[PDB]
C-alpha cells in the first residue's frame, strides 16, 4: 500500500507513507499516526560517411542509380580517407564540408559517364529532395561543437565552390591513371539544346566549336593546392567552358548567318517563349535555386513570381523543410492543434519543350543585334542560377575562352 | 527587400557590435572627462532610451535653452586621437571584414551592405518565404491560402515571432478558423507576463509595464464586437482579471462598459459606476473628451 | 471601502475656498450613495432581511 508521500513522522524513517481509510496512516516499520574529446575524429567520419550512404541511397532509390556507383564512391572515398588517415596531427586539418559529399558524388558519378552535371546536384540539395542542409537532420549524435561547426559551415556550394571543391577532390587523390574524368559532354549539349528551345541544329554547332579548340579532350583537376591562381585557370573545369563554347556559338552562329536561315523576329519569339514563366516541375525548381542564390537580380526574380508559384512554394516548404535543422510543450500541441493543420493540372518537361517549339513554328536591321543580346543574357542568366556560379566568373570564364578562339583562328 | 521575422545570423555582427559599442564608450568616456565583457556591453548599450482619436505626443515646451559650438577640428581629433589606439588593441582579434568596418563606420562612412544582404541557411530561409507568404496572402484578403500559410507556419519548429500583430490583424481579418485573434492576444498575456535589449520595439512587448498596440486594440475592438450587439461583462471580466497596472486605457474601457450598459436604480448604480471609473481613469496618462460630454450622455441618462 | 476611501481623497482637494458651491451638492450624492449600499450590505449579512 504506497502513496510515496509525506516521508514518514518517525525520525528511525523516513519509511514511506500509505493512508488506509481509518486515517491511521501507516509507515512500513510500522508508526500508524558527456561528448568526446580530440579523437571524435572517428565519430566525425561516422556521421559524415553515413550522411554520404544515406544520399547514396536516396539517388539510387529516388533517382534510379546504378548500383555500381555505390561501390564507385566506397574507392573514392576509400582513397581520401586512407589519405587523411595517411596523415599524422592531432589537429584535425580535415574538411570535411558537404562540398566533399557532393564532390565524391560527382567525381564518382563521372568516372562511370552517367550524363549527370553540376546543376542537377545544385536542384537536388536546394530542393530539399536529396537530404543535404543538415549534420543528421532534426529527429542522433551529441559532437564536440567544432565538428558540427565544421558541417554546418562552408555549406553553400553557390560562387563555384563546387568546382573548386570536386578539383580539390582530383588533386586529393589523383584523377588520372585511378579514374577516367571525361566529362559527360554530349548529354550536356542535349541538355543545353533543351534547356533553351534552340533547334536540334546548335547541338552540332556548338559540338562543333568544341571540337574545333579542344578535339574534345576534358580533365578534371585545377590542382596545384594552394588559394593561390591569377591566370589560365579561371576556364579549365569542362563544363564551364561548355557553356562557354554553347554562349560563344549562339552569338557567332546567330549575327553571322548571312544565308539569314535565322529570322531577325525567331530569336525575339525565342527570346519570349524562353521567357514566359510556366509552371513545370523544372521552372519551379529553378525558383527554388532562385531563393539560396547569393546576388540580386534572382532575388528580385522571386519578387517577379505569381501567386501559384508562392503556393507550391509553402508546399515544398511544408514538405522539404521537415528537413529542418535542431507543460509548454504539450501546451504547443494544443496550442497548434487550435487552428487545422490539415485531371492534374500543370504540364510535363516535355510538354512544355514542345509547346515552345510551336510556339516558335512560324519559322518558314543592325538593332537585331539587340535580339541576340538580350537572348543570350537571358540564356546567361539562367545558366548561372542553375550551374551556381557568378556573374562574373560566367563572364571570365567566356571571355577568356572565346580571345581562346579568336587567338587559334586569327 | 524587407524585414525577415528571423533571429539575425550572428558571430560578426556581434562582435561588430562589440567594437562600436566599446569605442564609443572611449570618445564619449574622454568627452565628459573634457566637459570636467557581455557586462561592460551591457551596462555600455544600457544608459540609454532602450477631431480623431490622435494619441497625441509631447509637444515643444519647458525645455533647454541651446548650446554653442563645441567642437572644432583640433579639439575634436583632441577627443579622438586616443581611443582609436585603445581600438588598436581588441581590432587585432577581429577579423580583418571587421575591422574594416570598425575602420569605416569610425570616418564615419554608411556600410553599404545590410545585415540580411550579408546573412548565409536552407531551413531559416524557408521560414522567411512561408512566413512573407502569410502576410503577402493575409494582404490579398486571401484568408484560405494565408490559413493554410499560417497552420503550415505555427507547426514548425523553428522561431518564435514578436510578429504578433502579424497575427492579431491576420486572425482577425483571416475569419477562417483557428483559435482566433482574441485567443492569440490572451495567450500572450498568459505566458508573458510572468517571469516564467535587439529585437523590441513597442509594437511587441513585454507584461512588466505596458504591452500596448495588441491589448488595447483587442480591447477597444471587443467593445466594437458589442456595437455588433446594440459580450461586454465579458470583455472587462478578462480586463477585470489582469494586473498589469500600468494602463488608465482599460479603465476608459470599463467605464465605456458601464455607459454602454447604461445606454431602474440598477441603471443608476452603472451610471455612478461610470462616473467613478473615469476619475480612477484620470489616474493615469489621461484618455479625455472634453468629459463634460462624458457627463452630457451621463445627463441625457439622467433623465 | 477603496471607492469610499477614493471620494475622500477628492472630497480633500477641495479648497472649495475658491471654489463653486454646487459639487458640494454632487459630492453628498456620492456619499449618500456610498453609505447606503455599504449598510444594505451589513444588514444582508446580519443579515439578508
Ligand atoms: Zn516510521
Amino acid at each position: 500500500t504506497f502513496i510515496r508521500g509525506p516521508i514518514c513522522g518517525t525520525d528511525n524513517c523516513p519509511s514511506r507513507l500509505w493512508r488506509i481509510i481509518d486515517g491511521r496512516r501507516t509507515c512500513q516499520y510500522g508508526h500508524v499516526m558527456k561528448l568526446i574529446g580530440h579523437e571524435a575524429k572517428l565519430l566525425f567520419l561516422k556521421s559524415f560517411q553515413f550522411i554520404l550512404k544515406r544520399q547514396i541511397r536516396w539517388l539510387i532509390t529516388e533517382m534510379r542509380f546504378p548500383k555500381e556507383f555505390e561501390h564507385v564512391a566506397k574507392i573514392i572515398w576509400l582513397k581520401i580517407l586512407k589519405t587523411i588517415n595517411d596523415q599524422p596531427q592531432e589537429e584535425l586539418k580535415l574538411q570535411l564540408h558537404m562540398t566533399s559529399t557532393i564532390s565524391i558524388l560527382y567525381l564518382a558519378s563521372t568516372h562511370l559517364s552517367l550524363p549527370v552535371y553540376t546543376c542537377d546536384y545544385i536542384k537536388w540539395i536546394c530542393t530539399a529532395k536529396m537530404p543535404y542542409f543538415q549534420a543528421s537532420e532534426i529527429l542522433r549524435i551529441q559532437l564536440p561543437n567544432y565538428y558540427v561547426s565544421i558541417l554546418e559551415g562552408s555549406i553553400s556550394p553557390f560562387n563555384g565552390q563546387l568546382y573548386n571543391k570536386i578539383a580539390l577532390t582530383c588533386g586529393m587523390i589523383h584523377f588520372k591513371e585511378f579514374f577516367n574524368s571525361e566529362i559527360s559532354c554530349q548529354g550536356l549539349l542535349l541538355k543545353l539544346v533543351m534547356q533553351c528551345a534552340l533547334p536540334p541544329e546548335f547541338y552540332f554547332y556548338t559540338k562543333q566549336v568544341i571540337e574545333f579548340e579542344e578535339t574534345d579532350i576534358r580533365n578534371l583537376t585545377l590542382w596545384e593546392r594552394t588559394d593561390e591562381r591569377h591566370t589560365g585557370r579561371v576556364s579549365n573545369h569542362a563544363e564551364l567552358r561548355v557553356l562557354s563554347y554553347f554562349m560563344l556559338t549562339i552569338n557567332w552562329m546567330l549575327s553571322f548567318d548571312r544565308d539569314r536561315q535565322y529570322p531577325l523576329k525567331w530569336i525575339l519569339s525565342l527570346t519570349e517563349s524562353l521567357t514566359q514563366r510556366t509552371t513545370t516541375s523544372e521552372s519551379i525548381g529553378r525558383n527554388i535555386v532562385k531563393v539560396v542564390y547569393p546576388d540580386k537580380p534572382t532575388s528580385s526574380d522571386y519578387f517577379q513570381w505569381s501567386e501559384e508559384e508562392t503556393l507550391e512554394f509553402l508546399k515544398w516548404m511544408e514538405k522539404q523543410f521537415l528537413p529542418t535543422q535542431t507543460d509548454q510543450k504539450i501546451a504547443r500541441r494544443k496550442l497548434y492543434k487550435i487552428f487545422p493543420l490539415d485531371s492534374t493540372h500543370q504540364l510535363t518537361f516535355i510538354e512544355d519543350l514542345q509547346e515552345r517549339y510551336a510556339k516558335q513554328t512560324p519559322f518558314f536591321p543592325p538593332a537585331r543585334k539587340e535580339a541576340i543580346g538580350r537572348l543570350l543574357t537571358h540564356i546567361a542568366s539562367q545558366l548561372l542560377v542553375d550551374f551556381a556560379i557568378s556573374k562574373e566568373q560566367l563572364k571570365d570564364c567566356i571571355s577568356r575562352i572565346k580571345n581562346a578562339c579568336l587567338h587559334r583562328m586569327n | 527587400m524587407f524585414e525577415v521575422p528571423i533571429t539575425l545570423t550572428n558571430r560578426k555582427f556581434a562582435q561588430r557590435r562589440k567594437l562600436k559599442y566599446q569605442y564609443i564608450n572611449y570618445i564619449s568616456r574622454r568627452f565628459d572627462r573634457i566637459s570636467k565583457q557581455q557586462k561592460k556591453r551591457r551596462r555600455e548599450r544600457h544608459w540609454r532610451s532602450v477631431s480623431f482619436e490622435i494619441w497625441r505626443t509631447v509637444s515643444s515646451q519647458n525645455k533647454q535653452p541651446i548650446n554653442k559650438q563645441k567642437m572644432t577640428y583640433h579639439n575634436f581629433k583632441k577627443i579622438e586621437k586616443i581611443p582609436l589606439r585603445k581600438m588598436e588593441i581588441p581590432l587585432l582579434h577581429c577579423t580583418k571584414e571587421n575591422k574594416l568596418y570598425f575602420q569605416s563606420i569610425s570616418r564615419g562612412l554608411e556600410p553599404l551592405k545590410t545585415s540580411t544582404s550579408e546573412v548565409r541557411n536552407y531551413r531559416t530561409r524557408h521560414i522567411v518565404t512561408l512566413t512573407d507568404l502569410l502576410h503577402l496572402n493575409v494582404s490579398r484578403h486571401n484568408w484560405s491560402l494565408a490559413y493554410k500559410i499560417f497552420a503550415t507556419l505555427i507547426r514548425i519548429p523553428g522561431v518564435q515571432i514578436k510578429s504578433l500583430w502579424g497575427i492579431g490583424v491576420e486572425i482577425l481579418d483571416n475569419l477562417s478558423n483557428s483559435s482566433s485573434g482574441l485567443d492569440f492576444l490572451q495567450w500572450m498575456c498568459q505566458i508573458y507576463s510572468s517571469k516564467s535589449r535587439s529585437i523590441v520595439p513597442p509594437f511587441q512587448t513585454g507584461s512588466r509595464t505596458h504591452t500596448a498596440k495588441f491589448a488595447i486594440t483587442y480591447l477597444w475592438s471587443s467593445l466594437i464586437n458589442c456595437q455588433k450587439s446594440m459580450l461586454i461583462d465579458k470583455i472587462s471580466e478578462w480586463v477585470l482579471t489582469p494586473p498589469f497596472m500600468e494602463d488608465a486605457e482599460v479603465w476608459f474601457i470599463y467605464a465605456s462598459c458601464h455607459l454602454l450598459k447604461a445606454d431602474i436604480n440598477q441603471v443608476i448604480k452603472h451610471i455612478h459606476y461610470v462616473r467613478t471609473f473615469l476619475k480612477i481613469c484620470l489616474d493615469k496618462g489621461g484618455f479625455a473628451v472634453p468629459s463634460r460630454l462624458i457627463e452630457n450622455q451621463l445627463k441625457s441618462f439622467e433623465s | 471601502s477603496l471607492l469610499i476611501r477614493d471620494l475622500n481623497d477628492d472630497l480633500s482637494k477641495l479648497q472649495k475656498d475658491k471654489v463653486s458651491l454646487e459639487d458640494r451638492r454632487v459630492i453628498f450624492s456620492r456619499l449618500m450613495n456610498a453609505f447606503v449600499t455599504i449598510q444594505n450590505d451589513v444588514n444582508a449579512f446580519i443579515d439578508s432581511t
